[PDB]
DNA sequence: ATCAATATCCACCTGCAGATACTACCAAAAGTGTATTTGGAAACTGCTCCATCAAAAGGCATGTTCAGCTGATTCAGCTGAACATGCCTTTTGATGGAGCAGTTTCCAAATACACTTTTGGTAGTATCTGCAGGTGGATATTGAT
DNA sequence: ATCAATATCCACCTGCAGATACTACCAAAAGTGTATTTGGAAACTGCTCCATCAAAAGGCATGTTCAGCTGAATCAGCTGAACATGCCTTTTGATGGAGCAGTTTCCAAATACACTTTTGGTAGTATCTGCAGGTGGATATTGAT
C-alpha cells in the first residue's frame, strides 16, 4: 500500500491552491455565520447575495494574507509549523492590536 | 461640435469627469483644465493595467482578461502593487510563492 | 410570518479542511492543531467589525436589506478596499 | 428604470488600442470600473485638501498635478504627469 | 498679523470646568487643538460620505450621529451620541 | 442677542463649527442642528481627555498639564488609545513597559 | 575629519531610541540597519513635504508642509499646527 | 574597583528613557541629514525651525515603536538580542516591505 | 550571610521661562431680520430579487498509523555590555538679510443661464464564441528497495 | 540506480453561459452661445525668523575585558500528515412575495442677502509663578567575598 511522506501532499496542495482563485470556504456555512453575526447586531435583516459574496471575498483574502504573515513569524522562530503565537505576533505587529 | 475629449485627444470622457468634480464637493470652483488633466491620468493608468493584464492573459493561453489576470498584472508590477497595496481584487487569488525552507531534502 | 430557525454555533461551519485550504493558499506547509480555533476566533472579530459598519450604513439608509454597497463602504472605512462588487 | 453610468465603454476602447484581439469578462470590467472610480476619488481628494491648505477655492490642473505626484509612485507619477500636461496643452490650443 | 483661529479658549474653559485648579502648557494646548481639528475632520468627512451615499444634499445631525457611531469605540460613541442629542434638545426648546 | 453655544449649553463655539462645516466642502447644505451636535461631541471628547490628563498631572505631583500627561492619559485608556491608534503626541514618550523575559533572574 | 551625515546618527543615539523602545540587548549590525530605515522614512516624508512647498511656491519647508505630509503617510502628528 | 553586570545598566537606561520625553538624537546632525535628503528633491531649500522639529519628533516616535515590534520579533525567536532580521520581519509584517 | 560602592529617593530652595491677567482696538465673525429657493418625506405602486423550498451532487468526519518536527538539554565560543575622559562636535546665543506674508489691484477665466444638439445607457430580440469540464492517453514525480 | 504507484500534463471535444451584436428610442447628458461676477496672479515691501558663526558647553569615540548570550548538536517524545472508510450537507434549479426603488406631488427648512452688534485674537505692556535644577542627607540596590 502506497504512502506519500508527510509534507509532500502539503506542498502539492500549496501549488494547487496558489494556482486557482475559487473561494475556499463552502458558501452556505459562510452565509449562516454572516446571518448569525448580523442578527446579533440587528434583527430582521435581509442580505443581497452579492453582499454575502463581498464579505466572503474580503474575509478569505484577509485570512490568506494573515496566514502568509503567520508563516513568516513561524519561520523566524526556525519552525515550519504555524502556531497561535505566530498569528498573535502577526496581528500585534499589524496593529490589529 | 467637437467633444472636449477629442479636443484633448482622449478616449476618456472629459465631460463626465468635469461633472463628477462638481457634484463631488471638492472645492467651490473647478478649473477647465482640471477634468482634462484628470481624465488623461485616468486613461493612462487604465492603459498601463490593461497592457499588463493582457499579457498575463496571453501567457495563460487565454483571449479574455479575467480577474486573475488583473491580479497577476498588479502584483507582478512594483508600482501598481504599491498603488493598490491596500486593495483587494475579488477572484484574483495570490502569486505562487513558497518559502525556501519549506522545500524538501536540502 | 410563521417561525424562523435559531442560528447558533455557525462558526463551526468554518471547518478544519476549509481553514487548511486557506493556509495552503497563504503558503503554509504545517499546521498545529490549535490553529483552527484561533482562526475561527480571528475570523469572527473580522466579520463583527465589518458587519457592524455595514449594518450601520444599512440603518442610516433606512433599509432592511444589507447591500453589496453597504459592505463595500464598510470595507473601505477599515482600509480593506474591495474591487469587484460595484465599489 | 434609472441610468447607471460606468467607465466600461472607455475601458473597452483603451483595451482595443493596446490588445486588439483580447476581450474582458464582465467581472474584470467591474474591477476596472472600480479601479477608475477609486483613483478618481483619491486624486480629487488630495486636490481638494491641497486647495484648502493654500486658501484656494478652485481646483485647477495644477492642483491635480500635485495630487498625482503625491498619490502615484515614482515612475507612474512621472508618466501620468506628462500625459496630463500633454492633454491640457493640446486642449488649450484646440478651441 | 492675519487672524490665527484656535480652539484654545474653549479648551481652557472646559479644563476649568473639569479641573479648576489645573493649568496647561502651550505645547499641550497645541496638541489639544490638533486633536479637536483632527476629530472634526474625521467626523465631518464621514458625514459627507453618508450624505453622498444616500443621494442627500444636506449634512444633518443624523449624519453626524451615524458618523460618530462609525468612528468612536463603543463607550466613547455612546456618550458622544447622548451629549450630542442632549445639546440638540436644549437648543430646540430655547427661544 | 444670545449665542448658539449658550443656547445649546456648550462651551464649544456652535457658530464657528457651523461656519467651518459650510466652507469645508462637506455637502451643498448644512442642517441647523448638525453644528450643535458636532460641537457637543467635540467638547465631550475634550473633557474626557482633559479629565484623564488632569489626573495624570495630579499623580505626578503637578498642576500644569504637559504633553507627557496627555500621552499617559491616552495610552492608559483602551478607547482613547484606539481612537488615537495612528496618532503621535509630540513630546509624549512611551508607557513604562519591559518584557518579563528581559527581567534579571531573581 | 570628514564624516557622512547619516553617521551623525550615532550608536549611542540609536541605543537610546532602542532603550525607550524597551530593548535590552543590541546586535552590532543594528546601527547600520536603523540608519537605512530612518533614511527611507525621511525620504518618503520629506519628498511629500517638499512637494507641498513647491505647490505653494515657497523656498521654505514649513511645519505645516511637514504635518500634512505625515498625515497623508498615515503618521498624524499633533503639536505643530493643523 | 566596581563593575555592573551586562544588562544591569541597559535595564537602568530603559527605565530612564521610558520616563522621559526629550529627543534622543542630537539636533544638529539630524538637521544636516534632513537637509541632505531634501536637496535631492529641491535645491536651495530653507527650513522653518519647527519644520525640522516636527520631522524629528515623527522620526523618533517611528523608530521607538519599530524597536518595540523588533523586540517582540527577537523574543518570538527566543532571543533577547535584536538583530536586523527582527527589524526586517517587523517591517515586512507592517507592510513597509 | 557582611560590606562597601554608588544609584536613587525625597525635602527644601529659588530664578526665570513661560504662563497669565488687562487694557484699547479694530476687522472680522456671529447674530438678527426679510425675501427666496428647494430638498426630501410621504404617499402610491411597478417589479426586481430575496427567502424559501425539493432534488440532485460531492466534500466532510473519523480512526489509525508513524514520520519527522519541536522543544529540551548541554556546551563552547563569539560578541556585545561595561568601562573612563579629553578631543572635538554640538549647543548657545548674537546679528545681518532673505523671503514669507499682508495689501491692493485688475482681468482671464470662473459661474450662470437658456435653447440645441448628441449620446450613453437599456431593452427587447437575435446569432456568436471562448473556454470550462469531460475524456483518454502519453510523460513526470515520488518513494520503496 | 530500477521498478511501480499515482499525480500531472496536454490534446482534443461537445455544450453552453456568458459575451458580443443591431435596431430603435430617449432622457439626460454635453455642447453651444451669450451675459455677469470674481479668484488669484502679479507687483511692491515690511519685518519676522532663518543661516551663519564665536564662544561656550559637555557627549561621545575609543580598546580592553570577559559575562553571558546565541546557535550548533543531539535526541526522546509525541503531534500532525496521510489515507482509508462511511455517509451527511451543500449545491443547484425552481417559485410565490417583501421591499426596494421610481415617479410626483407639496411644505418646512435652508440659502441669500444686508444690516447691527459682538467677540476672539493680537499686541503692547506689565505681572505673576510652577517647577527644573541644585543641594544635602538618608536609604536602597547591586555586586563582591
Ligand atoms: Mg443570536
Amino acid at each position: 500500500p502506497h504512502r506519500y511522506r508527510p509534507g509532500t501532499v502539503a506542498l502539492r496542495e500549496i501549488r494547487r491552491y496558489q494556482k486557482s482563485t475559487e473561494l475556499l470556504i463552502r458558501k452556505l456555512p459562510f452565509q449562516r455565520l454572516v446571518r448569525e453575526i448580523a442578527q446579533d447586531f440587528k434583527t430582521d435583516l435581509r442580505f443581497q447575495s452579492s453582499a454575502v459574496m463581498a464579505l466572503q471575498e474580503a474575509s478569505e483574502a484577509y485570512l490568506v494574507a494573515l496566514f502568509e504573515d503567520t508563516n513568516l513569524c513561524a519561520i523566524h522562530a526556525k519552525r515550519v509549523t504555524i502556531m497561535p503565537k505566530d498569528i498573535q505576533l502577526a496581528r500585534r505587529i499589524r496593529g490589529e492590536r | 461640435a467637437k467633444t472636449r475629449s477629442s479636443r484633448a485627444g482622449l478616449q476618456f470622457p472629459v465631460g463626465r469627469v468635469h461633472r463628477l468634480l462638481r457634484k463631488g464637493n471638492y472645492a467651490e470652483r473647478v478649473g477647465a483644465g482640471a477634468p482634462v488633466y484628470l481624465a488623461a491620468v485616468l486613461e493612462y493608468l487604465t492603459a498601463e493595467i490593461l497592457e499588463l493584464a493582457g499579457n498575463a492573459a496571453r501567457d495563460n493561453k487565454k483571449t479574455r482578461i479575467i480577474p486573475r489576470h488583473l491580479q497577476l498584472a498588479v502584483r507582478n508590477d512594483e508600482e501598481l502593487n504599491k498603488l493598490l497595496g491596500r486593495v483587494t481584487i475579488a477572484q484574483g487569488g495570490v502569486l505562487p510563492n513558497i518559502q525556501s525552507v519549506l522545500l524538501p531534502k536540502k | 410570518k410563521r417561525h424562523r430557525k435559531v442560528l447558533r454555533d455557525n462558526i463551526q461551519g468554518i471547518t478544519k479542511p476549509a481553514i487548511r485550504r486557506l493556509a495552503r493558499r497563504g503558503g503554509v506547509k504545517r499546521i498545529s492543531g490549535l490553529i483552527y480555533e484561533e482562526t475561527r476566533g480571528v475570523l469572527k472579530v473580522f466579520l463583527e467589525n465589518v458587519i457592524r459598519d455595514a449594518v450601520t450604513y444599512t440603518e442610516h439608509a433606512k433599509r432592511k436589506t444589507v447591500t453589496a454597497m453597504d459592505v463595500v463602504y464598510a470595507l473601505k472605512r477599515q482600509g480593506r478596499t474591495l474591487y469587484g462588487f460595484g465599489g | 428604470k434609472t441610468r447607471k453610468e460606468s467607465y466600461a465603454i472607455y475601458v473597452y476602447k483603451v483595451l482595443k488600442q493596446v490588445h486588439p484581439d483580447t476581450g474582458i469578462s464582465s467581472k474584470a470590467m467591474s474591477i476596472m470600473n472600480s479601479f477608475v472610480n477609486d483613483v478618481f476619488e483619491r486624486i480629487a481628494g488630495e486636490a481638494s485638501r491641497l486647495a484648502h491648505y493654500n486658501k484656494r477655492s478652485t481646483i485647477t490642473s495644477r492642483e491635480i498635478q500635485t495630487a498625482v505626484r503625491l498619490l502615484l509612485p515614482g515612475e507612474l507619477a512621472k508618466h501620468a504627469v506628462s500625459e496630463g500636461t500633454k492633454a491640457v496643452t493640446k486642449y488649450t490650443s484646440a478651441k
